[PDB]
């Protein structure tokens, strides 16, 4: 170290106060003041406005969010769409609830959870196929020819569901990346497009609705960020 | 010092060490900074420790082949399915079918997951799993039969009755699945090309028997609630033994796509 | 049991374990590949080391290098279009064609998954004469640069002699900012996740055939399974329809391996590469 | 005795060992008196213990790399300097400026520090640390802001209230340094032709994110004994963890001087 | 803390210790070269062993013989400054040129440093026909006579064969009367401070071309930091500007590497290296 | 490292092992998918433990 011999300038290593993100050092003087000997009401006087329970910014990531709510005719064959492709996590993380809070965040490496709803009564019949064909973006060479067929889907990882048997549908999809995260700021890379096909068609008139919803689970959260870009 | 030396052993030099072993070692130069410069294995990439390279994973993935009809107007004993009994197939409706001019158009069909992973081979042999789904409620009711020929076919004068067979009461059962056991009087039958429409005499090398989904029973519907068909979906596993050699063969050349 | 109301095979459940067996007893015969095979054969890891020949440079002039991509060797060639006319009727006749190229062993394992991870094996046949081959990396792109240089001061240098090795070995490592690369093409531009390399063969004296052979490296390592690629069958070499001046292959190909014989085809017209928006 | 001799492995030789390679062996001639005759190697010839030749020392040396002015006539919020998050940059005047004609004279733009000694190399990674002087008295004053925004640009709408900040009181300090850390997507980023006035959104692939010098404030200055302009004087070191890897690249040509 | 009226970060100090992160947290990453890259790069010294092209003897007849210094190949190459003058239109246009030369791996680093110690290693590439290359140092000066010899009987001599190994590998030791030695050019002339050698390479037939290649051997060091080097672009190889005869590249060039193409660029008229008192 | 090497032993190279020889060693490449890649000898093939080979 090179060696420093000062005597005019005090070491003021207090008035070097971080709150949370922010580091003041200051020179001079630092005061601080309010009303003294501060006490707090107990929690019967107040939260009647609260829940017993606290939310971090973990969950309301693990909150499932509704993405879809439609049907399906039986006029749809087999190896055609039902439902929308959903980009994850784009088409996730676009909504309100999710998009608020990320912001501030640099990225995202965590596992998606898209699960289905189904409606039946007893007298319907059908299945369907829900799959996920990882980094849509990066191999868009291959992405329609291993999404317009089922058995071509159902080799990925897919999850099915008899229309008269399962009501709820549920597929895990972990983070897969040549990256370590998911770039919020630029929304760069998706890790999976959630396609939806129809391994048998309806046998009735009476179509059939369905709640696609997503949330995510083995969350990892960046660095905080402004998260603005040129344009 | 600097004495002079014995004689070694008498050598035979090559242009290349071999192109066909997996093992041993190679000759090439290392354009890294050092010499055997390797990237450590890190393994479940894929978000699970399934290594998804593994021959034993890859085998054993589900995927549909055939689609069949079950009716109320299916005759009792008749055929509803019947194939080889053989690992790889053609993918149903799956084909590349490409425009050549304004008018020309043409069709490959496309290989099974099984057809692909052992197209390199040349023999196969293990156990096989055949997935039978029937899209219907609990209001449809029907009877099948899974009967496994291991050496034969299935024409006249063939019982059902001699063969291992699971006779399952399809009234709220929807699904079924059974493990197909190598049966065969060779440790190994061919690869080949798939052939649907010929019987197990033919394609005797390729296929250890016949199995055959029959109808025991008309399918009982009541029309004004429910329909009269219901569609057989045929999957198509490998079982756990499921054990290929001989790398000395191509069915099926693999080609890359152009972006558009 | 074999049947029942809940799904009696998912995918998650087969991949542990089998259904029961139709004699509800042991399904299982004992693995035997080593006593008749005298070999075992489990992992795919260890099958991409094998090397198959992959390309070849042909129609340049008298040159003393040829540069080009490394990554577009894990894909899969193109499959092309060929338009045939006769030249006596003049009616059009159709088939497929590998311009100067042809899948690898390492090409049938790559085209089931997304990444990869490892470095590359890149073996060169030349012709008679050639005394020497050398083989150099550049990354292709000066970042933030409109041109790249023409030489380098600081890559790898690889020599290889002829007359006494006939086959250049060279073994291009992995070089790129990420865990695990990407290998096909795509239009991203933001920043990057292939590690894009080019590899320049020289030849002295310059030297016009080049026969390429690639195989995967010893850690060579793929990442995510997506499935079955598009396959054309490989009865259809033999097939040809006979025309006019000659015969027409459905699959018809070059002499991109310096051992194979000339498959005795006529020259197409035109060529078109098949399109992920072609697929009907 | 002699006996015959078993034949041995079958080798490959080549022209010469791999020039790429940093170990292993070398096939050279010694033209010393002896074989394998080799120098000891003696450290501390600089004087110093420390590694002259070592690229954890080489790293870690400050540079120059650009001057800003902060005055009376700054606004608040006024950006002083804004830089991607990068260790190549461009020596401000030292160019290389040399005549070709009696009137036709031409600059080339020298590397910094950083930039040299990665200049071989294609990416890099690790923490870098920004050193801001200030040329003023105890009698100048002003608050600077200095907020790392890892992934995004420094545009409308960019709050430096989301990041690490820090708002330094220079009423009698007149130094800063802080080590800015390694956040970005990639394990590596690429190491380029240097560009100042990019954004991040352009060299995404080069740099981490933009760090930026803001000020908080006017400059309080009485015009009557000390000056209105104090210049900011920025370097750049390279952090702790800084490494750099794939040496398969050249940005920079170096050249010996003639002497005159 | 990160700010003071102490000198914040001076040299000394940033040798050992960093400053405190902007996160006032720990800000390092682990060294994960060795899981992406699948090597280490920590010191120079092992990266100099790195042997690249430097040089090449073309504008001399068909020799026996090529006699040159050793100490100017750990110098980076001259640089000239190139007059151009358009065979029609008369008007001169000024480049940048490399005189049969290039830098190596080696003069990257050399030129950050002031002196050397231990050998360096020159390994020749020969046109065809060549059938041995052989290589002796000797002193350059008979200190105290006016003239030195042209052989001698007890130097050291290494012998090649080209068909057999097409590259001819030499190492040359370090022989000077100093610790460490001196490698540039200086007017210093009282005592020496530089082992001045000179290396005969000799080819059998003899021949014309000669190419060399350098890099350093085991004990090769450097000694005192200096500073970086002047430097040139990179991508100025590939720019140029157009004339009537040709192509003028701002980075001209020659066929120093006998496997890099020669590029289009047409002949100089007259060339000037950059002297030290030129810079401005 | 990357230091030289002392000079082997003198050999001598032929373009095939001698073809007389019935043991010692092979030069062939294996077409297989390993290197001595070889099928285990199983007896009693023809029903009896006699080597119907000797």
């Amino acid at each position: 170290m090179a060696e420093q011999i000062n005597e005019n300038y005090e070491n003021k290593q207090q008035l070097v106060e971080q709150t949370e993100i922010t580091t003041f050092e200051n020179d001079l003087i630092v005061l601080e003041d309010g009303p003294q000997m501060e006490e707090s009401l107990p929690f019967a006087f107040h939260g009647q406005h609260t829940d017993n329970r606290q939310h971090t910014v973990v969950n309301f990531l693990q909150r499932p969010q509704v993405i879809f709510d439609s049907s399906w005719a039986s006029d749809v064959p087999r190896n055609k769409q039902f439902m929308d492709s959903i980009m994850i996590p784009d088409d996730i993380i676009s909504f309100p609830m999710f998009a608020e809070k990320l912001k501030g965040f640099s990225s995202l490496r965590a596992t998606a959870v898209i699960t289905v709803q189904f409606q039946t009564q007893p007298f319907q019949a059908g299945r369907v196929m829900l799959g996920s064909f990882p980094l849509p973006t990066l191999n868009p060479t291959r992405v329609k020819f291993a999404t317009n067929h089922v058995s071509r889907l159902m080799l990925l990882n897919h999850v099915q569901c008899d229309i008269a048997k399962e009501t709820e549908v549920s597929l895990r999809i972990p983070f897969v990346s040549p990256y370590n995260s998911y770039d919020l700021v630029s929304k760069r890379f998706p890790w999976a497009k959630v396609v939806g096909l129809v391994y048998s068609p309806l046998t009735t008139t009476i179509p059939v609705d369905f709640i696609v919803y997503g949330h995510f689970e083995d969350v990892e959260l960046g660095c905080p960020t402004s998260g603005m870009l040129a344009q | 010092s600097k004495p002079l030396l014995p004689i070694a052993n008498p050598t035979v030099l090559r242009p290349a060490n071999t192109f066909a072993i997996t093992d041993t070692n190679d000759m090439s130069h290392s354009l890294a900074l050092s010499n055997d410069t390797n990237v450590p294995f890190v393994k479940a990439l894929d978000g699970s420790g399934l290594d998804e390279m593994s021959f034993d994973y890859l085998k054993k993935i589900p995927q549909f082949i055939q689609s069949k009809f079950f009716t109320t107007t299916t005759k009792p004993q008749e055929v509803l399915f019947q194939t080889k009994v053989m690992p790889h197939y053609f993918v149903p409706g799956g084909d590349v079918t490409v425009a050549m001019d304004k008018d020309i158009t043409r069709t490959i069909w496309q290989p099974s997951h099984l057809a692909y992973i052992t197209s390199m081979f040349k023999y196969w042999t293990g156990s096989l799993v055949y997935t039978f789904k029937f899209v219907k409620t609990d209001y449809h009711s029907g009877r099948v039969e899974v009967s496994f020929h291991p050496f034969s076919d299935y024409t006249t004068g063939t019982y059902s009755d001699y063969t291992y067979r699971i006779i399952v009461d399809l009234r709220e059962k929807s699904e079924f699945s059974v493990t197909i056991p190598f049966i065969s009087p060779v440790p190994y039958k061919r690869i080949s090309r798939p052939d649907w429409d010929k019987p197990y005499s033919k394609y005797a090398h390729a296929s250890t028997g016949t199995l055959v989904l029959k109808a025991l029973t008309s399918l009982k519907a009541t029309n004004t609630v429910v329909s009269n068909s219901v569609e057989i979906l045929i999957e198509v596993n490998a079982g756990d033994d499921f054990n290929v050699i001989a790398p000395i063969e191509n069915i099926f050349f693999p080609f890359s796509l152009s972006p558009g | 049991s074999n049947s029942g109301t809940e799904q009696q095979n998912p995918r998650g459940s087969s991949l542990l374990t089998d259904p029961e067996s139709i004699t509800k007893s042991d399904p299982y015969n004992p693995n035997i590949s080593l006593l008749i095979s005298g070999e075992v054969f489990t992992n795919f890891r260890n099958l991409i080391k094998r090397v198959n020949f992959r390309k070849a440079t042909t129609l340049n002039g008298k040159r003393i290098s040829d540069t080009f991509d490394i990554n577009s060797l894990i894909e899969a060639p193109r499959l092309d279009i060929a338009q045939y006319v006769d030249t006596e009727t003049k009616e059009a006749k159709y088939g497929f064609s590998y311009f100067w190229s042809a899948p690898t062993t390492l090409n049938i394992v790559a085209e089931m998954y997304a990444l990869y991870r490892g470095g590359v094996r890149v073996k060169v046949v030349t012709e008679k004469g050639v005394d020497f081959v050398r083989a150099t990396v550049s990354p292709q792109q000066t970042y933030g640069s409109d041109v790249a240089p023409t030489t380098h001061i600081s890559t790898p240098l690889a020599i290889e002699q002829i007359p006494i090795k006939g086959v250049a070995e060279f073994q291009i490592p992995y070089y790129a900012p990420c865990l695990s690369s990407s290998f096909r093409a795509n239009s991203e531009t933001f920043y990057y996740s292939s590690g894009r390399n080019n590899l320049d063969i020289a030849t002295s004296p310059p030297s016009i055939n080049r026969y390429y052979a690639v195989g995967a490296g010893d850690d060579m390592d793929f990442s995510i399974f997506i499935g079955t690629p598009p396959c054309i069958h490989a009865s259809q070499t033999a097939q040809f329809t006979k025309i006019k001046q000659g015969k027409v292959y459905d699959l018809r190909y070059d002499q991109y391996d310096p051992f194979r014989e000339v498959q005795d085809g006529t020259a197409f017209l035109n060529a078109r590469s098949i399109e992920d928006s072609d697929l009907l």
